[PDB]
């Protein structure tokens, strides 16, 4: 009955459990090309990605 | 003695910081692939029938 419901996890996989700061991400991301979600994408917004990192979008690394 | 609009500029510059890519070289593995159950050297019988 609990067939392909209760699965068991490989011997190398693990669970993420550290939390971080991830305040100096975005704006690292900003260095690295990524536009703000502001403003001046520098294409047409559909020849650009939506980046988000954790919930928060970023916005719009060029394609 | 205010602030008014100027010309319309005429271009865009976007900076970002960005480093290189190096030579492949895909080193894949310290002591690589599966290495193979073997034989040990000589052995021997370790058994005798009776008689």
């Amino acid at each position: 009955e609990p067939c392909g419901l209760m699965n068991h996890l490989t011997a190398v996989c693990e669970v993420v459990t550290q939390f971080v700061y991830t305040a100096s991400i975005p704006a690292l991301l900003c260095n690295l090309g990524v536009t703000p979600i502001d403003g001046a994408p520098h294409r047409s917004y559909s020849e650009c990605y939506p980046v988000l990192l954790d919930g928060v979008m970023v916005g719009w690394v060029d394609k | 003695g205010g602030l008014t609009c100027a010309s319309a500029p005429q271009g865009t510059l976007r900076i970002l910081e960005g480093p290189q890519q190096s030579l492949s070289g895909s080193p894949l593995q310290p002591i690589p692939a599966s290495p193979p159950p073997q034989i040990p050297p000589g052995l021997r019988p370790r058994f005798c029938a009776f008689g």
